[PDB]
């Protein structure tokens, strides 16, 4: 499945280093999509409700109680939209937040 | 009109903009068209931030782009 795995992906990493890394310069694209397919070449669904659980109180602790609401209702919201790549696509956020 | 399909995706954006993640729809729309294809998040999220600081540094950009060439 590996080769027909990295033509599958070759598209989508070419469109994550246009959307992220910048333009024109061939030669810098080519080498940043070879890093994005070499790289990618379980989460634990408890542990990303127990970090979305500690975001929303620590926003609150800080005084930012709109921003709790905020997630805590946008995850209401999801709900019904549930399938199993919600965890992982939520741990994807977790690590990215800031 | 199962593509409702947007409104996953509007939510899941919405918590990208709350947690602060710095993804616009368009990103969020590629990384799910690969976590659904089987990549690993953590994995993503890791190229993710690679990618971001080879944008910001052009001498760790080619450092990428000489290791690329030989």
């Amino acid at each position: 499945g590996s080769m027909a795995f990295l033509a599958q992906l070759g598209a989508l990493a070419d469109d994550l280093v246009s959307a992220i890394v910048g333009i024109p310069q061939t030669t810098q694209r080519d080498a940043c999509r070879d890093f994005v397919l070499r790289s990618l070449r379980r989460t634990n669904q408890f542990e990303v409700q127990d970090r979305l659980n500690g975001l929303e109180e620590r926003f609150s602790i800080v005084g930012r109680d709109a921003l709790a609401d905020a997630l805590r209702t946008r995850l209401d919201a999801l709900e019904p939209h549930q399938n199993q790549f919600t965890p992982e696509l939520l741990h994807l956020l977790l690590e990215l937040a800031d | 009109k199962q593509a409702a399909a947007q409104q996953a995706v509007d939510i899941l954006h919405e918590i990208a903009t709350i947690l602060n993640c710095h993804l616009d729809r368009r990103t969020l729309s590629i990384c799910i068209s690969m976590i659904e294809n089987g990549v690993n998040p953590e994995a993503l999220a890791n190229v993710i931030k690679e990618l971001r600081v080879l944008g910001q540094d052009p001498q760790q950009l080619d450092a990428l782009v000489a290791n690329y060439l030989a």
